[PDB]
């Protein structure tokens, strides 16, 4: 049977772009002559074309282990948390998480934070890319990081925020030293990377903390944003997998074959550097 | 049972190893016991346990498994080979303990790779590394796959860059850097502090090494004058693990104490404690 890799749109790890009209996805090449490798991907119901670092990851881990698969988008937008089921004892994960624990999907290739809580339920791949959280402002915003006095010392006149449902607001709750922090963080989080960093551009959010893999390169694409420059947390990002999965061991052995011999190095100056 | 086989190996200031303490014979609080075998004479497999005292980064590490995980342990220096080598199909080092059973557990700067992902299990890193390059400040390089690396006749004067020879890191660019390999050769360093004071003194121009030693190293050079490369151009990122025995029971709970240190703050207190310094590139 096909394995169902569920993903997210999340640049530059997984580009989401239109088909063509003809159900295909347009042909294109890197500016430095490489053939971008672009997979059909459904989405909220849709074909979509999908490519980018991960795409990349899986097309590499597919050949080397001689596996098939099929790619669609997560459902309802989110990396995953466990929530409490209302008048119930019952927890269950939400995203990419809950899709994995479900069997609606076989496989996590995507930014995938690992972390303790998620690895309780799920097998992680040995990190495929090394990185952490920083902090993404427009430019204009002056503050120092982490330890600011408007984000330690929070007021509705300088609003920060992250992700809802993903590994920064899981380590911003379950944190008794940042329980101010997430009070202020709770009711300005965003559904999704792009609406934040949108959000930022559009001066509606003073501050935006995420993963560095990702704001770095919207940093970089987008003068009129930057970064804090300062990693206040390190996390790397894993493939998940169901536990006692037949295919955890040589997924990790690919993954760190594919560090050692430059394929990742290839991947980074291709999407992230 | 829960008594376990841990052996380990010295490197600073991820293992400290010191004497027990003169006058109690024992060893003083901060410090753990450990065993090392050491010989009568190179012409003799004979030799005597000696009771010395370790201490650092990883042995912090191991004190707070061994009471989240709840097990004790003997700890012992590896006495053949270092980290791990498979030389003619036959495992040295702290590798070689936990393949053939002397030891459930390698507790060290032991760095994860394919090689001995096949024959031991490895926890999560608990520290990254990597191949990464020191420099002296005002020497502009990406990393190790710079063209200043890996063509180093298209420039004039070519870098004078290497590594200590014989290790992981030789290993790597042997394979994926062929001439870079060749030509750095020539520049091979006996150890890391022969290559510091070469970089410092104008003899070396890039030593390109662990980075996470690259890193400690340049944190508290003094005068800050010896500088790395950004995080994100380390090349063949990776991390120090705990390795364990194929299969091993006590994987599942190690990954996930070790990730509670990483998320709590516990694992950054130790890198404040043990691996930061002064200097900040
Ligand atoms: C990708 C290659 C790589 C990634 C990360 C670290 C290194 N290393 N370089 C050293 C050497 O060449 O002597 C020693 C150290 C390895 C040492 N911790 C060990 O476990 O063997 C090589």
């Amino acid at each position: 049977t096909r394995l169902k890799i569920v993903t997210i749109h999340q640049e530059p790890f997984v580009y989401v772009k239109p088909t063509m009209s003809d159900g295909t996805c347009k042909e294109e090449f890197t500016v430095n002559g490489d053939p971008v490798k672009k997979v059909i991907c459904t989405g909220p119901t849709v074909p979509q074309c999908c490519y980018g670092f991960c795409i990349d990851l899986l097309i590499k881990l597919a050949r080397t282990m001689n596996f098939t698969y099929e790619v669609h988008l997560v459902a309802d937008g989110k990396f995953g948390t466990q929530e409490r089921v209302n008048n119930s004892n019952k927890k269950e994960w939400n995203g990419m998480m809950g899709e994995l624990l479900s069997g609606q999907a076989d496989m996590i290739v995507a930014p995938l934070t690992i972390n303790n809580e998620r690895a309780q339920y799920i097998e992680f791949s040995k990190p495929f890319k090394y990185q952490g959280l920083t902090i993404l402002v427009k430019k204009g915003t002056r503050i120092t990081g982490i330890n600011d006095p408007r984000l330690r010392n929070p007021s509705d006149k300088f609003i920060y925020a992250t992700v809802k449902q993903s590994s920064v607001d899981i380590y911003f709750r379950r944190q008794v030293e940042l329980s101010t922090m997430y009070r202020h963080m709770e009711k300005h989080n965003y559904e999704s990377a792009a609406e934040a960093i949108q959000a930022v551009r559009d001066n509606k959010l003073h501050a935006f903390i995420w993963d560095s893999a990702v704001l770095e390169f919207e940093a970089s694409q987008k003068c009129d944003l930057v970064t804090t420059g300062e990693l206040f947390f390190r996390s790397g990002f894993g493939i998940g997998m169901r536990k006692d999965s037949p295919w955890k061991q040589n997924v990790s052995l690919s993954i760190l074959k594919s560090h050692e011999n430059g394929f990742m190095e290839d991947l980074d100056k291709t999407w992230v550097r | 049972d829960n008594h376990l086989s841990i052996v380990t190996l010295e490197e600073a200031p991820f293992v400290i190893v010191e004497d027990i303490d003169p006058l109690t014979e024992t060893c003083v609080r901060n410090t753990v016991p450990c065993r090392k075998f050491v010989k009568i004479n190179n012409s003799t497999n004979e030799g005597m346990n000696v009771k010395k005292c370790c201490k650092g980064f990883c042995i912090d590490i191991l004190k707070k498994l061994s009471r989240t995980v709840k097990f004790t342990y003997d700890l012992y220096l590896v006495t053949n080979g270092k980290h791990g080598k498979k030389v003619n199909n036959v495992w040295n080092g702290m590798i070689g303990e936990v393949v053939y059973q002397r030891a459930v557990m390698a507790v060290g700067s032991l760095t994860i790779n394919e090689e001995r992902s096949e024959v031991v299990d490895f926890s999560v890193p608990f520290v990254e590394t990597g191949i990464s390059v020191m420099v002296s400040r005002g020497t502009q390089v990406t990393g190790l796959s710079d063209k200043k690396f890996q063509r180093p006749h298209d420039y004039s004067p070519p870098f004078r860059f290497g590594t200590v020879p014989n290790g992981s890191t030789e290993r790597n660019i042997r394979n994926n850097y062929p001439y870079m390999h060749q030509y750095m050769t020539r520049f091979n360093q006996r150890g890391v502090e022969d290559a510091l004071v070469s970089l410092k003194t104008g003899k070396l121009d890039a030593f390109i090494y662990d980075a996470a030693v690259l890193n400690y190293k340049a944190g508290r050079d003094e005068g800050c004058k010896l500088v790395t490369i950004g995080s994100g151009y380390i090349f063949a990122t990776t991390g120090y693990g705990i390795a364990l025995q194929k299969g091993s029971p006590w994987k599942r709970q190690i990954d996930l104490a070790l990730l509670q240190f990483v998320g709590d703050g516990e694992m950054e207190e130790l890198e404040t404690l043990w691996l930061t310094g002064i200097c900040h590139n």
